[PDB]
């Protein structure tokens, strides 16, 4: 029930690395995972991996394990159930194959079997 | 588990387990003040036991009843309550209808022992 | 699926409330009557509330408004049996010494129709000219001599919430007075709190962890006291070096007024000592965070004798230490010594009409304390901070910022697919 | 219904319905007097709960037992009691034997859990 | 029978019968002292009722449970306990493990209403 | 078979504990405030505990330590409203009579600036020379006149244990102070106990059954008082034969000090009487059991005026009877008369700083009592026993030896072949 604003549209060239932000608000940032998804021109959507703002635990697909730098800050509490945090996204070996729109997605629940499911999406950032 | 109120910021499904931990620790200027707080402690406690009694829950920690969940109280699913909201989040959302459901539990208990009394007439 | 209400009992949910706490002490008798408190729990059960974030405010906190009234009540309760010094309200013929006067006066004795002429010493703050003199209170209030067996010792007092209530802690090591604390824990009782009566300088209090913190309500409002908490205490050493003597004067059947008479040895000056370097590095640390809340230059000046000077209790006698050699700096071996005066009659807290006579302590007096706090007050192009104090409930407030009273409401209703037969 | 004690002059059959209304509202010179009445209120209440407990009625509002109605207490029919007399009329007529029936309910409960204890031995 | 505590030096099998006799009589300098003892009397009593409640024994005098008898507590037979030792002899021998069994009864009750809650979900 | 735990509630098992008992009386007003006690139960439910053997000790028994403090509290509580005799601490011009002085003194009256010269009688024990005299207390303590409407009558006081506690009796008719009593019974309250303030000789107390018993802690320790209980009382008859008169002296608005003035008729001597034969046969019975604990010859001598003499209360005035014609014998018609003095000012129990003035009783005084006990103290080839007393809590201890406070813990767990479904 909050916003997940991201960075702008930064376009570099292959071999480099790009940093993408994801500033949260309106919800307890520590209670829900932060997923990272992308839709490239060449495939469809592809799940990259989620990170736990509380457990500090990461799980990412083997297709993006040795490329992605994924971190979070620590929420700045606003009220008892509101906070403001940030998740960051980087990649190693960059090409024009990874060109596409990228968003972050907050988890669905806090317990059960669909805890991390990307429910609340960001806005999208266009890569190289 | 976690201790007294240990799962206050936890999901309602996790906090609902092992509720006997917040059930144990519920019960001259210094002397009068201390005796004042001792009498009040038994009054607030017996009010909850008085309520559990006239609901058929006298002795229960989890107590199912007959009153159906009116969606006017909350149109949320069971999964988006017990696996998401905390016990302090939930009853702020129900705070208004809390006095309405106390009346519903009492009539469903007086219309249960009254149907039970006719049952044992045979 | 279908949904019915199911009642849960003992659910972690609490409301903010205000109830009567009670005391818990460890353990002749002190004014705080800590012998009468419950023997404090040897095992202090502190339970960490994970994932919880609570909204604290040390300035709305009612525990300080309740403790402050308990201190005032303990003061009046401790003077009920003691002797009342109303026959001392008589014409005094006072000398000097070289400062306390040497006063003589007629007094009714144990026999109601025989008169004796006694002599005694009274500090200039305890007497006023009418030459002939009198005690300062006689046109104001009845005065009761403090019992010479009750101690003024600050004893660790624990405040406990009743059964069915709860106190909430805050383990955030950089917590400023108000807002949401993201490290909360519940406690049955507060920690060991000493009811130190002080002014301008917080004594023997609880230090801070990590760095020193400053607090306030609206710091931009100048008429709001600033409570600064130190992370490392600066050693203060006070003393009254005069070797005084106590004289028992029977002014009634069983009523024995303890007076002062003769100074054995040298006449000297009651004073204090703190390290010039340690107060220099600590004033520098206080200067550091007076930038994190402001931009400018940081000036320290004297106050604008209860409130003008550092007033506390050293071994039984109430000092009044001139803190001008303390706050006299502008920030863009050596001992600092304050000239302390000594009073024997104090107006405690209020001014309804009851004062207390502290009986004189025999011999020499010297006490060593820790200044762990500071009560400032800011007032062109600069900002000057003067020692304030503001009110006595700011003392307890410097120790009851971590705590907060909430009441437990363990009944909880919620829907599940569960119907009874 | 009618409120607190609303059916005091009504028939025992009408007053026996909705008994949770007289079950809710059952639980320095001014200060000592007020605290004196607060402690007494919990004592008188717990005595009734103590009695309901050692009868097997702990939690019940209407509680059937095993003790048969001895006609020496009252030779009146059920119809000339529940549809005629009021609850205040009735217990004046039973006032004498009231202490006799309190003893009968207690032995019928200690000779019920004792027969229940042998039941669960198998 | 024998009265209040009448079977204190009797066998545990004889004293276990008619336990409603020690269950009834369980519930200014003179005034403050008397009110001090009145409040304490209700506190000590409700603690026992609080314990019986979070064990499923709320209302019971003899209450069987699920916790098996660990022979580490006492390797004595039933016959050499109930027909030989007195109730005061027994609990001196169990005195150490008494706090261990209070914890076992509480988890066997929270893991009984929780299995009961899933039972009524169908 | 298999075994599970099964919880039992209300099992006969108790622990030794210490709780606050309360009073129960029967029924103007007496100092013991027995009108304020619960109306004592007309049906005293005594339940015999068969097969039970309990471990008693009248010397560790806390009921006497609690009763003794209740008596001291009732004394201070009964003197709060009464008039305080501080203006009587004045220079007295005392005559003689032939013993009580005839004293005159100036006193402030109802009007604060007018003086009257009153006269009154004061026993020599109430005054001391400074010829001029004064009251004995004036260099010690404030004195409060006992209200001339509260009675000093020992009223049967019953001590009851709270709900959930129990008192244990001991019906063994030869029970010495400590050990295991094989005849135990439980009681809701103690029997009718009279709070008789006495010394050296126990008055109006409970007799013993069968033979007379003597008690102690370590009888071989000489510094341990011996409490002897008689089986048949010896009649004591005391009297003050002087026909005195009471005078009301208005020494303030509503403050009326009751004094003594003029002896109508003969001047005589306050004294007591006991039977020489009955005290001879009873001293012989006390001599019998001073062999069952010793081997030797039994010598009785006087004490080593509150403690040296038999001090009690006869009709309202506190006697001090010289008991030397009582303990003057060596064991291998006639009345015995003791010469009693009379005090009006007593230091009650402690010596903190509060005394009480017993107002004079008008007319003649004579009271008849039963000596049912004795407090001895043994000190070569012989053993001499002198009247001791030791302490006031030995009086209540002579009546609270049969009793003992235990608390009920009705929860009991035990294994049976019984599992719930
Ligand atoms: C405070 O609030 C936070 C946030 O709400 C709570 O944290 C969340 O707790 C829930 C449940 O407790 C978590 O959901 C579970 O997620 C696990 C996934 O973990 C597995 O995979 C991880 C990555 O692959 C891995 O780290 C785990 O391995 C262990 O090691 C890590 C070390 O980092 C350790 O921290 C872990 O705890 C693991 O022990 C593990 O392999 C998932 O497996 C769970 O599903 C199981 O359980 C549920 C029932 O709970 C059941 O329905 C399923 O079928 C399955 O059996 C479950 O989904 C969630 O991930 C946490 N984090 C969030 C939401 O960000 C925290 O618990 C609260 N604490 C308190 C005290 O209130
Ligand atoms: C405060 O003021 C008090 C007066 O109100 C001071 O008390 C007085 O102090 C002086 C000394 O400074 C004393 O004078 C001394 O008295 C002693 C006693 O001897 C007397 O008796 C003998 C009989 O044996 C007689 O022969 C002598 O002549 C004396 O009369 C003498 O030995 C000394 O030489 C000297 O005279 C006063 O006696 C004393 N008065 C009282 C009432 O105490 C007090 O010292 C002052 N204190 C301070 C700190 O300033
Ligand atoms: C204790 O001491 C008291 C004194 O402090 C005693 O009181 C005094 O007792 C004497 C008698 O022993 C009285 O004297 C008598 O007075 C009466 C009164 O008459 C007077 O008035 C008339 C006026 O009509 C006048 O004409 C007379 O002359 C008297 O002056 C006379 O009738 C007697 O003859 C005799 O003089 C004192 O009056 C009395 N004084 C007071 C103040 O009471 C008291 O008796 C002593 N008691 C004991 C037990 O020893
Ligand atoms: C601060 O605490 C110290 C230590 O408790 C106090 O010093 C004590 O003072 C009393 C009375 O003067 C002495 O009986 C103790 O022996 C002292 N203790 C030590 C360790 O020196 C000091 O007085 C306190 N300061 C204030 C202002 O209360
Ligand atoms: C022992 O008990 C007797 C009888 O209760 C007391 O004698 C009573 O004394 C009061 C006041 O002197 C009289 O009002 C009663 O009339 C007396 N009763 C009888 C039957 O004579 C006696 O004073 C008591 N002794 C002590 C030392 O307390
Ligand atoms: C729900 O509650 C409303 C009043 O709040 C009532 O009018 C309505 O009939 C209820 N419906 C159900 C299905 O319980
Ligand atoms: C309860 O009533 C108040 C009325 O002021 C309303 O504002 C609030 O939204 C209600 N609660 C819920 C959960 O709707
Ligand atoms: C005491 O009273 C007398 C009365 O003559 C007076 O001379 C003397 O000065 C008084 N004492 C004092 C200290 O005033
Ligand atoms: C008492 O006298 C002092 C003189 O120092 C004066 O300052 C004060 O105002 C007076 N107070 C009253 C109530 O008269
Ligand atoms: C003052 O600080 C020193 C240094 O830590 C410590 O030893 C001492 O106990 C402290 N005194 C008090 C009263 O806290
Ligand atoms: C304390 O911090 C909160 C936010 O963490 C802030 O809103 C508040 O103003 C701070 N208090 C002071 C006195 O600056
Ligand atoms: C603080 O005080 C200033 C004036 O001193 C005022 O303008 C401002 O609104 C206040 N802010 C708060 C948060 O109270
Ligand atoms: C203080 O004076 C007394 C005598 O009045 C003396 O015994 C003691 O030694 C003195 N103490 C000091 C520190 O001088
Ligand atoms: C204060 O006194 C203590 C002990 O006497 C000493 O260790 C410390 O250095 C002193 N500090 C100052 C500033 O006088
Ligand atoms: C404090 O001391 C300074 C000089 O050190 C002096 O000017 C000032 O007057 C003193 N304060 C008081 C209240 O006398
Ligand atoms: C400072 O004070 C302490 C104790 O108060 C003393 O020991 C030390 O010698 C003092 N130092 C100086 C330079 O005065
Ligand atoms: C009825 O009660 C009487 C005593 O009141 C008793 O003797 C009789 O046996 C009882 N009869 C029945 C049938 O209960
Ligand atoms: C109860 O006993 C009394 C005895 O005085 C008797 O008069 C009364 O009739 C009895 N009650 C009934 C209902 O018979
Ligand atoms: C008995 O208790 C011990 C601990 O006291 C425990 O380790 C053991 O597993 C228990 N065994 C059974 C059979 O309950
Ligand atoms: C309980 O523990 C104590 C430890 O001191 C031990 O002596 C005692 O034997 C234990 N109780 C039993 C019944 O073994
Ligand atoms: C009362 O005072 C006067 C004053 O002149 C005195 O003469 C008289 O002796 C005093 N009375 C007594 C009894 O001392
Ligand atoms: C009071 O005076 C008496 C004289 O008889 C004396 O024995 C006693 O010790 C004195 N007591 C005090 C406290 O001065
Ligand atoms: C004293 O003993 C006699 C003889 O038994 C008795 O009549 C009298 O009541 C007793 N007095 C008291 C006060 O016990
Ligand atoms: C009382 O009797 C017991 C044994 O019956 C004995 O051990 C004890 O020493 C006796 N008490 C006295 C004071 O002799
Ligand atoms: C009794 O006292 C004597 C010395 O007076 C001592 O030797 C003996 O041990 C004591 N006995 C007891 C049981 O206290
Ligand atoms: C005592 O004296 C009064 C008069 O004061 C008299 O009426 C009464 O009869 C006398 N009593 C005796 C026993 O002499
Ligand atoms: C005591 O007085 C009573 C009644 O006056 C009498 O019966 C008894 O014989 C007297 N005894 C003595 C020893 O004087
Ligand atoms: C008690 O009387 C004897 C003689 O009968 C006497 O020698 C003794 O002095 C008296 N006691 C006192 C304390 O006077
Ligand atoms: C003994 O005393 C009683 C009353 O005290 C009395 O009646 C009797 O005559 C006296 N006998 C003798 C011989 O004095």
């Amino acid at each position: 029930q909050g916003q997940l604003v991201q960075s702008g549209a930064t376009t570099t060239k292959p071999g480099s690395s790009v940093k993408i932000s994801c500033k949260t608000s309106g919800y307890r940032f520590n209670f829900y995972h932060i997923n990272w998804i992308r839709q490239t021109a060449g495939r469809g959507p592809e799940w990259m991996g989620w990170i736990s703002p509380y457990s500090g635990d990461k799980n990412l697909a083997p297709a993006f394990q040795d490329r992605v730098i994924m971190t979070t800050d620590t929420e700045v509490p606003v009220t008892s159930f509101t906070s403001t945090g940030a998740a960051y996204m980087e990649i190693r070996n960059l090409t024009s194959d990874d060109t596409g729109t990228y968003f972050c997605a907050k988890g669905l629940l806090r317990d059960g079997s669909s805890t991390w499911l990307p429910y609340l999406w960001g806005q999208g950032t266009l890569l190289t | 588990i976690l201790g007294f109120l240990g799962a206050a910021g936890s999901t309602m499904g996790a906090a609902s387990m092992a509720l006997t931990v917040q059930a144990r620790l519920l019960l001259t200027v210094w002397g009068i003040k201390q005796l004042q707080a001792r009498v009040l402690a038994v009054e607030r406690y017996l009010r909850d036991q008085q309520l559990l009694g006239i609901w058929g829950c006298s002795g229960k920690i989890i107590c199912c009843t007959n009153v159906p969940w009116n969606d006017s109280w909350s149109n949320k699913t069971i999964n988006e309550i017990w696996d998401n909201m905390t016990w302090m989040q939930w009853e702020k959302e129900i705070d208004n209808y809390t006095q309405h459901i106390y009346t519903l539990l009492e009539v469903s208990q007086i219309q249960q022992e009254k149907n039970e009394q006719e049952l044992l007439e045979l | 699926a279908k949904k019915w209400v199911t009642v849960y009992y003992g659910v972690p949910v609490w409301k903010e409330a205000t109830t009567t706490l009670f005391c818990a002490s460890d353990a002749v008798h002190n004014v705080w009557a800590t012998h009468a408190c419950v023997p404090t729990d040897p095992n202090p059960q502190e339970i960490v509330l994970g994932n919880v974030t609570e909204n604290f405010n040390m300035w709305k906190n009612n525990m300080v408004e309740q403790m402050h009234e308990d201190i005032i009540s303990l003061w009046d309760q401790s003077l009920k049996p003691c002797v009342k010094l109303t026959p001392l309200c008589v014409t005094l013929n006072c000398n000097n010494v070289n400062e306390m006067k040497n006063c003589s006066f007629n007094v009714t004795t144990s026999i109601r129709d025989k008169i004796k002429k006694e002599y005694a010493l009274f500090y200039k703050l305890d007497v006023v000219p009418l030459t002939n003199y009198r005690l300062i209170n006689c046109n104001t209030s009845v005065i009761t001599q403090a019992c010479p067996k009750v101690s003024f010792e600050p004893i660790p007092i624990h405040y406990c919430a009743p059964a069915g209530f709860a106190i909430l802690k805050c383990n955030s090591k950089t917590f400023n007075g108000s807002g949401p604390c993201t490290n909360v824990s519940t406690v049955q009782c507060t920690h060991g709190i000493r009811p130190v009566v002080s002014t301008q300088l917080l004594l023997n209090g609880s230090l801070a962890e990590e760095e020193i913190v400053i607090r306030s309500e609206n710091i931009t409002d100048n008429a709001k006291t600033i409570i600064v908490q130190l992370n490392e205490a600066v050693e203060i050493n006070c003393t009254r070096p005069n070797n005084n003597t106590r004289k028992s004067i029977h002014i009634g059947p069983g009523r024995a007024f303890y007076a002062t008479g003769d100074i054995i040895g040298n006449i000297r000056q009651a004073h204090c000592n703190i390290s010039k370097a340690r107060w220099n590095e600590t004033l520098g640390q206080i200067v550091a965070k007076l930038e994190e809340q402001f931009p400018k230059t940081i000036i320290f000046n004297h106050s604008s004798p209860e409130i003008v000077t550092h007033s506390f209790n050293c071994g039984g006698e109430f000092f009044y230490c001139n803190t001008t050699p303390l706050f006299n700096s502008t920030w863009n071996e050596q001992n600092i010594t304050l000239q302390c005066r000594i009073k024997q009659i104090i107006n405690m807290w209020q001014g309804v009409g009851k004062a207390m006579y502290a009986p004189p302590i025999r011999g020499q007096i010297r006490c060593s304390s820790n200044i762990t706090g500071l009560l400032l007050t800011r007032d062109n192009g600069t900002e000057t901070f003067r020692p304030g104090g503001g009110n006595m409930r700011d003392n307890w407030r410097s120790e009851l910022y971590k705590y907060k009273v909430v009441k437990i409401e363990p009944l909880g209703i919620a829907p599940t697919a569960c119907k009874r037969r």
